[PDB]
């Protein structure tokens, strides 16, 4: 049982206690991931309309 | 009407019990997948009490407490009472063990060795959670190459006429609120070597001719005082009482007997069965204590509540 | 002083974000119209409540928050609520047609045309901050924006703010509290993106804050009023040790310093206690032992798990009122002999302790009483795992027919995506119990 | 300001949604003037769901009215509601359908979708943020059946991101005009199956049975008919009508109701449904038992036949919420094996203060059930005893259908009969 790192002020007060001592993606590769995923909306629309059509 | 789900069907007590269940017109029985169950007969390994106590709505009742294995794994018991400041301090009725993996190899053969030397019996029997019972420390680490290594009860307790060797299964139930209930029944299962199973009456019976006393007071307090010692020591660890979901668990203890009349405890069983004689009544009881204390349905006991505070 | 910038997504960040720019100003004594009395340096300064307000020449602090959502309902409340005057139009952003609870529609289909703006607009408060520390961000779990939307902002902020932090505040889909039934999926696609994004965040089970409300407070069905009042007590004492003077948690690398020794495993457990009914006016003030105590009750935590069949990778302790540290380690000793408390071998077993004198504040008229001394533990226990495990099994019971997986196909997402999500979890999971097993 | 576009086509589709604008426009508070006389502020929140609002605070319904043939619709013009609806929208031709699905989809309706497109480009232009469409029509006669489909394909090319709904009346051999009635449904079922996200199932063989077996009406008409019909339609848009904890929209409706996209076929449900006992009011523990009963589903399916895809359920009135879900989750917890178990919480419950006029408190029910084959199964055995003999085929030959169309029709349908059965056995 241990007390350290006691700081104290008008606000408050800290300290750690102790019991036992121990034994990313760029902008290009999301502007592509996002663009794919709105081509393959534009290609099931457009086979929609293809069907509709026919 | 109550539902409940069966995830475990090797289980002969809780197929009995499910089998009482559904006699009560007041169970229904689900898909072992279904969610939508008051109580879970589980299965013995990995069963998920992660996933209990969400379904809004159900007050979910399991029969087994997570955690219990500590008490009915060989080497968790050993470890649990050398490390146990509420055990480890007394432990008159648990053998000398030690837990060798393949550490207290060193600490077995400082006893080992003191034992030869004075000459004292010097016999050691090993085993996991395959046996060999040998009087030399070699023949044992060879044999196990995670084991305990634990004294063999050199001076038994023979039942007479016959020369022979017994242990007592004693069936103790735990409920949502942590009482600790005893069958009145119990079971001997002898040697037969210098049906093997003598029932309590016929024990005591013998004890009285035998030895001039009783069961009850030359061992039952003893399997008592050992059953609450080992249940008492966990209980905040497993304990239910202020969780989202509710356990139950029969256990099953095995105790031996020395020919000074001392019980010793061998092991527990989390999983244990019944006898023949004896699952309809311990079944049934499990249904009142277990099951419909929780979950009521629409006269002296068959167990023997073990008090505590 | 370093800036905070909070961020709030889909309805329950923004009514959560609603409830806690209300109790802050209550706690620094911010009037509705913005106005501070007690703030002497007009129109300045780097005071610690700077780090969430911003000042104005005349006189106004002004959140350092933007409100982000895919429809105009929610947000609008807050454009008439008592505190509009507190906040400027830039800062509330909304659409027009929400995310229809489906990731793929807020991630994809209809955040890829607010993402932009959304940046902007954080930018132009990033650009008053003299010292920007990072961002906390408030959103569900379940929403289809909450989930979509904040996984696309979360790799936007690490590409523009690479050194910032980034903390979480994420609710956790409860069936009682009104859910959608492809939560799950949603959940778990948000989790997998935003990973890697996040420093540290912070789960709340609406299941938790709903059973609180209705044992504690006794409310019979309690309202997302309910929930948020209590969720953003909870919300401030996290945030407190950010917003006044003091030396433990006082910039968000401390989160991740004290809190979150493994990367991937940074989902702490808050517990919170006393929570006493206001319609208890005989209320007996709980004790610094009582409410430590209470600390390790699966009762109080924001998530219902099990510790004791865990392990603690760290633990912090955070009062709130009339409270000294002599009191806390008399309780600190009594818990350890008699609580289950293990902690991993590579860790050391201790509490860092942080005491604020200033009480607990409690909205006027609300459902919970002003008490004399509170406390929210934040422990990193690998038990919180059951919450993933619980997760998972859903997701898989719904995929493995694919069932509503046609509505995020719909969307432009692929099935793969499922499957690359589902198995990040299964690592996740497996973290956990090689950390805790 | 998420708008919706009615249309109602055809003589049943016409009478219903007459039927449906004078309810709602009542519990709105609308007179049928287009005045508003309400005197709750929940009555015209969300009333720009339905109504657009006109000079003078003026409400107009969000309606479009069409028909072949002029009959009905000068009836709604005579109505109690005729004036409230906007002139323009009327739009009728003068040849009819004579009952045949090929007049309606290919000749005699081909000549009027178009000045019907024109209205309805009219209505979406003026919207904020327009949903998508809801279609009251029987599937039974040529407009609605014919006409009705050939618009939803058409408004699914113009609109391809929009949600469409649609109110179909099934027709029955107890309720019946001609006997092709099942040629006509089986064709416009396979157009539903395509081109709608969400089809509420109305079967007049459920409503006659209602309307004899437990209102205990010996001869019920159309009329009789209609008055379940309404009740229904109020229940199933409270939600998109009314604010409360569940302020709803059609494509999240259709999110959490349809785990599969041809499998979007409703059974609806309604309670009380009690006949003229009008004042004894019901607990919330009866709304949820007969809301679950057979009794008062309106498809003539039976639920334990099947098993419940996912489930919503709203409940009108002033009453325990608390209780509501307690007896929402004793339905559940009790009868859970007719509820699939592959996906978790499909039943949600909605509240909503206000309850229909002349009740103190209601429950409507929108059910996915695997049961709902019973019906397509049933039209299709009644479709396949007259195409064995080819009977009364001449009657569309002559509008330049083949076989092949018929032939092609049955399959499909059979197929999702199948894809239900598929799913009852998961
Ligand atoms: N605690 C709390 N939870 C909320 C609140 N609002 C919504 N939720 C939860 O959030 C989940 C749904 O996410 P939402 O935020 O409503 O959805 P969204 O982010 O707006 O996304 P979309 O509406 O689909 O565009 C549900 O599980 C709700 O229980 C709130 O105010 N407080
Ligand atoms: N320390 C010891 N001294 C003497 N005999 C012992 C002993 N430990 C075990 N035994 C013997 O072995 C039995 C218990 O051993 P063990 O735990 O392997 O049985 P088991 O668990 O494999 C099957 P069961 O659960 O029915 O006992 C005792 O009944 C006794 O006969
Ligand atoms: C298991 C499927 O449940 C449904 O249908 C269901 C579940 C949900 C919703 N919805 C649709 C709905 C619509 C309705 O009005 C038309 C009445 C309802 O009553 C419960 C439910 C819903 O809607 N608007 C927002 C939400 C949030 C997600 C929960
Ligand atoms: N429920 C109900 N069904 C109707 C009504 N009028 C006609 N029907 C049914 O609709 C079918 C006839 O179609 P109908 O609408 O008259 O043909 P259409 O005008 O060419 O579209 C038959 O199955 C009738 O039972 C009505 O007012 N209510
Ligand atoms: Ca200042
Ligand atoms: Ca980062
Ligand atoms: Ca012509
Ligand atoms: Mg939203
Ligand atoms: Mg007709």
């Amino acid at each position: 049982m241990e007390v350290i790192e006691l700081n104290k002020c008008t606000s408050g007060q800290s300290f750690e206690v102790i019991l036992k001592p121990p034994s990313d993606p760029s902008l290009e590769e999301i502007q592509k991931k996002l663009e794919a995923a709105e081509e393959r909306r534009k290609y099931q629309e457009a086979e929609l309309l293809k069907h509709l059509a026919e | 009407m109550y539902t409940f789900v069966v995830r475990d069907e090797n289980s002969s007590v809780y197929a009995e019990v499910s089998r009482l269940l559904l006699a009560t017109g007041q169970w229904k029985r689900l898909r072992k997948d279904n969610p939508r169950f008051n109580l879970m007969l589980g299965e013995r390994n990995r069963l998920p009490f992660g996933r209990l106590g969400h379904e809004p709505g159900l007050v979910q009742l399991v029969n087994y407490y997570r955690g219990a294995d500590k008490l009915c794994r060989k080497a968790s018991l050993v470890k649990l009472i050398k490390t146990s400041p509420e055990l480890s301090e007394s432990c008159t009725w648990f053998p000398e063990s030690y837990v060798i993996y393949p550490d207290e190899r060193e600490v077995f053969l400082a006893a080992y060795n003191r034992r030869r030397e004075g000459r004292e019996g010097n016999v050691w029997i090993a085993k996991s959670s395959g046996i060999l019972i040998s009087s030399e420390a070699s023949e044992l680490l060879d044999f196990i190459d995670v084991h305990v290594i634990q004294k063999y009860l050199e001076k038994p307790l023979l039942l007479e006429p016959g020369h022979r060797k017994f242990d007592i299964r004693s069936w103790v139930l735990v409920d949502h609120l942590y009482n600790i209930y005893l069958y009145r029944e119990g079971v001997l299962r002898t040697s037969s070597e210098p049906g093997n199973e003598m029932f309590f009456e016929e024990f005591n019976q013998y004890l009285m001719d035998a030895l001039n006393t009783t069961l009850e007071n030359s061992i039952l307090l003893q399997i008592k005082h050992i059953i609450r010692s080992c249940l008492m020591c966990i209980e905040p660890a497993i304990s239910t009482k202020h969780l989202h979901y509710q356990s139950f668990q029969l256990f099953g203890f095995d105790f031996m007997v020395d020919e000074e009349l001392k019980v010793w405890l061998i092991e527990v069983n989390g999983a244990p069965a019944c006898a023949q004689k004896l699952y309809a009544e311990l079944c049934q009881g499990i249904v009142d204590v277990a099951i419909s204390s929780v979950f009521p349905l629409a006269p002296t006991s068959i167990f023997i509540k073990l008090h505590h505070h | 002083m370093r800036e905070c910038i909070s961020i709030h997504v889909g309805q329950a960040g923004v009514q959560i974000g609603n409830a806690c720019w209300e109790l802050y100003c209550l706690e620094h004594g911010i009037q509705p119209d913005g106005q501070m009395p007690s703030d002497k340096t007009i129109g300045g300064g780097d005071d610690s409540f700077n780090t969430f307000f911003s000042e104005t020449g005349a006189g106004k602090h002004v959140p350092r928050a933007v409100f982000v959502d895919l429809e105009p309902t929610v947000i609008d409340e807050v454009r008439t609520g008592t505190y509009r005057q507190l906040f400027h139009p830039e800062q509330l952003i909304t659409g027009k047609e929400d995310a229809a609870n489906n990731y793929a529609r807020g991630h994809y289909t209809i955040g890829k045309e607010i993402i932009d703006l959304v940046l902007d607009r954080i930018r132009k408060l990033a650009d008053q901050c003299t010292g920007l520390q990072g961002f906390l961000v408030f959103h569900s779990f379940g929403g289809g924006t909450g989930s979509g939307f904040t996984s696309l902002l979360m790799e936007r902020l690490s590409v523009d703010y690479g050194k910032k932090s980034k903390l979480e505040f994420s609710i956790y889909p409860a069936p009682q509290v009104s859910t959608a039934v492809v939560e799950p999926y949603n959940s778990i696609l948000t989790t997998h993106t935003t990973l890697e994004h996040s420093d540290c965040a912070f789960m709340v089970d609406n299941e938790a804050i709903y059973d609180i409300c209705r044992r504690n407070l006794d409310i019979e069905r309690p309202t997302y009023t309910n929930l948020n009042r209590l969720i953003s007590q909870i919300v401030s004492s996290i945030t407190a040790s950010l917003r006044f003077d003091g030396a433990l948690n006082v910039d968000l690398t401390e989160f991740q310093t004290n809190l979150v020794p493994y990367p991937r495993i940074h989902f702490p457990l808050a517990t919170y206690a006393p929570v006493i009914s206001a319609e208890k006016a005989y209320h007996e003030q709980l004790s610094v032992a009582e409410i430590t105590n209470a600390c390790f009750e699966p009762a109080n935590q924001m998530v219902k798990c099990d510790p004791r069949h865990g392990k603690y990778m760290a633990c912090c302790l955070l009062y709130r009122g009339d409270v000294v540290p002599k009191d806390v380690n008399a309780a600190i000793a009594t818990i350890k002999t008699k609580r289950s408390i293990q902690f991993v071998d590579w860790c050391p077993t201790g509490f860092k302790v942080g005491i604020n004198y200033q009480p607990p504040t409690v909205v006027p008229g609300g459902d919970l009483a002003k008490v004399q001394r509170a406390v929210c533990m934040l422990s990193n226990t690998t038990a919180i795992a059951e919450a993933w495990a619980r997760l998972d099994h859903k997701f898989d019971l719904m995929y493995a027919k694919r069932a509503f997986v046609h509505w995020y196909v719909g969307e432009g997402m692929e099935e793969g995506e499922f499957s690359e999500a589902r198995e990040d979890m299964a690592a996740l999971e497996k973290d956990y119990e090689e950390v805790g097993v | 300001m998420r708008e919706i576009v009615h249309i109602q086509a055809g003589q049943c589709g016409n009478q219903i949604g007459a039927k449906f604008w004078e309810v709602i426009s009542d519990e709105h508070g609308i007179d049928p003037t287009g005045s508003y006389h309400g005197d709750s502020d929940l009555q015209l929140e969300r009333i720009n769901v339905y109504y657009n609002e006109a000079t003078g605070n003026k409400y107009v319904p969000r309606a479009i009215l069409v028909d072949l043939e002029p009959g009905t619709m000068d009836s709604v013009r005579s109505g109690p509601f005729g004036q409230i609806f906007r002139p323009d929208n009327f739009v009728f031709g003068q040849s009819g359908a004579g009952n045949n699905w090929a007049k309606g989809h290919y000749t005699e309706g081909a000549e009027l979708v178009d000045s019907v497109l024109d209205v309805v480009r009219k209505e979406s232009e003026s919207c904020d943020c327009l949903q998508g469409f809801q279609l009251t029509h029987s599937l039974g006669g040529g407009t609605g059946s014919g006409m009705g489909t050939l618009l939803i394909s058409k408004i699914r090319e113009e609109y391809p991101d929009r949600i469409m709904n649609t109110f179909s009346v099934m027709p029955s051999p107890k309720v019946s005009d001609t006997v092709v009635e099942p040629y006509n449904a089986t064709l416009s079922v396979h157009q539903l199956v395509e081109n709608t996200d969400e089809t509420y199932c109305i079967d007049n063989e459920a409503l006659y049975d209602i309307c004899f077996r437990t209102l205990k009406l010996t001869t019920p008409t159309y009329g009789d008919l209609n008055h379940l019909v309404s009740a229904t339609m109020s229940g199933v848009t409270t939600c998109l009508r009314f604010p409360g904890q569940l302020n709803a929209d059609l494509r999240k409706l259709a999110v959490n109701m349809v785990p599969f996209p041809r499998l979007h076929f409703f059974m609806p449900g309604f309670a009380p449904l009690t006949s003229r006992q009008q004042y004894r009011a019901l607990t919330v523990p009866e709304l949820t038992q007969q809301m679950f009963d057979s009794k008062n589903m309106m498809a003539a399916c039976d639920p334990r036949h099947g098993r419940y895809l996912t489930v919503a359920a709203i409940f009108r009135g002033r009453m325990s919420m608390k209780e509501v879900d307690e007896q929402m989750l004793n339905v559940q917890n009790k009868n859970s094996s007719y509820f699939v178990e592959w996906i978790p919480n499909n039943v949600k419950t909605a509240v909503c203060d206000i309850p229909p006029r002349g009740l103190k408190m209601s429950a409507t029910f929108i059910g996915n059930s695997t049961a709902i084959q019973e019906l397509f199964k049933r039209i299709s055995e009644q479709f396949t005893a007259m195409f064995r003999r080819k009977a009364f085929l001449h009657w569309y030959t002559g509008e330049g259908m083949d076989e092949m169309e018929f032939t092609e029709a049955e399959s499909n349908m059979n197929d999702l009969v199948s894809e239900y059965q598929q799913y009852q056995d998961a």
